[PDB]
């Protein structure tokens, strides 16, 4: 069923599973025509698919040219996800194939079991986990390679980078969503603390700059900071 | 116009022929029920005084066959049996007559509600739906699961209606995965229609069949399978424009006959309210609307 926070440690087992997110599959820009209606231009999109455990981040760009001439484009995006993911799927060999997709958005349940039927024994779970995976298009690298994409196109990323050399996975994930967060609560800010320092730099297979485990202690302690911040700014507490 | 007699009723019992019911209490001089209606099939039905539980009956087809009921009293129920002596039969039929041992089969020259409710409904469908192939007749009762259901136990013992799952392979050809499960057409006309009905008739019947094992013996299992053909239909985008008026007017009848204090019960919400006010065929169905929303408007 759905993963909560009471069955939270099963993400980091020896059970493969990919999350699934389709927020950034289909983007528009909203904008006046000259005879002052509202009409629509879509940009590039990507599947965001990951792999908790390992970090493995299956990122699928989504080009434009595959919502030309299509209707009810909010509705085929969640299809188009379910039929890349299960297009993934099929090209491991068995062995790694997940034996669990989660999806963040329970809409995709019925696209994606739809398209697995083939799959009887992978589960499909939604989650009751509210994840901040729609900010991955604040990831500089990986907002980069989708908008300069011109087709269809699978690219590959560790969102961990190396840290599993040093931490666990489930600190790994804490960290990736904690950064995620902030992001998404407040980017400017977010992207201050990560590169202020110029004398921490990205490595060019890297995501994330390269700080020290003292590092990641400070920075993980702003951004607790900037989200508490931004939650009085709003709330005025 | 035919007779179903009885050996005697020792036990109090409240029984259903059709749509109708009456009481008849323990050793009451009650020998059975005349003036049947050939043409048509027919359901004798039995709820027992002392444990309401377990409605159980039998479907049967008076040209089929010389039928009687006569209580066995180790098993404890109403059986239908078969008398092969057409003689001994009509002889004894007769005696019961002459001495008005019977109750009437009430059929009033204005009314077709049994012919409405099963138009397309067959006895030779039946006999394969409940398989106990050595009698002519089919019982039924509350308890009985279905092949889906038991896939979800004893199989001599169960419901074969025609499986139907939107989120299965057979409802879902590859490459058009979206397609076929937004518009059931394929699934619909194809699949079942083509392949396994061979027509709309048989469908209907099987529809029909499903509805009255759930109204007469509270059958969860058959009213999943009424409401899942229905959504089949209203879930397609292309059907016969003949089965849409064919289908508003099963379904007319049907909600007509339901008890109203059972709808609670018999009736989904889910599948109706889609049918009526999301589907393709919303606008299809106007006599089902109307009644629905004239005996029902809650459920809406
Ligand atoms: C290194 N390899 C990928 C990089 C590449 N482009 O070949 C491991 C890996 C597998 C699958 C997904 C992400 C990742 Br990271
Ligand atoms: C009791 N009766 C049998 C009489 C006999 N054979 O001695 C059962 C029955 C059979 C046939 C017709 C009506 C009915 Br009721
Ligand atoms: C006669 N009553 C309802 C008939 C009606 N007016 O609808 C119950 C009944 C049904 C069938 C046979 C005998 C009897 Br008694």
């Amino acid at each position: 069923g759905a993963m909560n926070s009471s069955n939270y440690a099963e993400l980091f087992n020896n059970d493969i599973k990919l999350f699934v997110d389709d927020t950034n599959v289909y983007r528009v820009t909203v904008h006046k025509t000259f005879e002052g209606n509202v009409a629509t231009k879509a940009i590039n999109g990507c599947i965001f698919t990951l792999n908790p455990k390992t970090g493995h981040l299956f990122l699928k760009i989504i080009h434009t040219s595959v919502w030309a001439g299509q209707k009810r484009l909010s509705q085929l995006a969640k299809w188009k996800t379910a039929e890349e993911v299960s297009a993934l799927v099929r090209s491991l060999p068995k062995e790694e194939q997940p034996k669990q997709i989660i999806v963040t958005r329970k809409a995709m349940l019925d696209p994606l079991e739809v398209h697995m039927l083939d799959f009887p024994n992978i589960a499909i779970r939604p989650t009751e986990l509210r994840l901040p995976f729609s900010a991955a298009m604040s990831i500089d690298k990986l907002s980069d390679v989708v908008m300069k994409a011109t087709e269809p196109q699978m690219v590959l990323f560790n969102i961990y980078d190396d840290w599993l050399d040093r931490i666990s996975s489930y600190t790994a994930f804490s960290r990736l969503t904690l950064l995620l967060r902030a992001l998404k609560t407040n980017e400017e800010s977010a992207k201050m603390i990560l590169l202020s320092d110029p004398t921490i730099t990205i490595k060019s297979y890297h995501l994330w700059p390269s700080f020290t485990d003292e590092q990641w202690i400070t920075i993980e302690s702003q951004m607790r900071d900037l989200i508490l911040t931004e939650y009085g700014r709003k709330y005025n507490v | 116009m035919n007779t179903v007699p009885f050996t005697s009723a020792p036990i109090e019992v409240t029984i259903g022929i059709d749509q109708y019911s009456f009481n008849v209490k323990e050793n009451q001089p009650f020998h059975g029920i005349k003036d049947i209606p050939i043409g048509h099939v027919h359901v004798i039905h039995f709820q027992h005084a002392d444990n309401s539980s377990m409605r159980y009956g039998y479907w049967f087809d008076c040209r089929m066959g010389n039928f009687y009921i006569q209580y066995d009293p180790k098993d404890g129920l109403y059986k239908m049996m078969e008398e092969r002596d057409g003689a001994k039969f009509e002889n004894i039929v007769h005696n019961f007559k002459e001495r008005q041992m019977m109750v009437s089969y009430p059929k009033i020259d204005e009314d077709d509600t049994w012919y409405n409710l099963t138009e397309f409904v067959q006895m030779d469908k039946i006999r394969k739906i409940v398989r106990k192939d050595e009698n002519q007749f089919s019982y039924v009762d509350s308890s009985m699961t279905t092949v889906q259901e038991n896939e979800l136990s004893d199989p001599a013992h169960s419901l074969n209606y025609t499986v139907i799952n939107f989120k299965s392979r057979e409802a879902i050809r590859p490459g058009h995965e979206m397609e076929d499960f937004l518009d059931k057409s394929y699934y619909l006309n194809t699949v079942m229609l083509q392949g396994i009905f061979k027509n709309s008739s048989n469908y209907f019947g099987e529809l029909q069949f499903a509805f009255l094992n759930a109204m007469f013996f509270g059958n969860y299992g058959s009213s999943l399978q009424w409401h899942a053909m229905i959504e089949l239909i209203c879930s397609s985008a292309t059907v016969p424009k003949h089965m849409l008026d064919k289908l508003d007017e099963i379904l007319y009848y049907q909600i007509k006959t339901l008890p109203e204090q059972y709808s609670d019960i018999l009736l989904n919400e889910r599948v109706w309210n889609i049918c009526l006010y999301s589907s393709f065929q919303k606008n299809s169905l106007h006599n089902t609307e109307k009644i629905m929303e004239n005996k029902y408007p809650e459920l809406l």
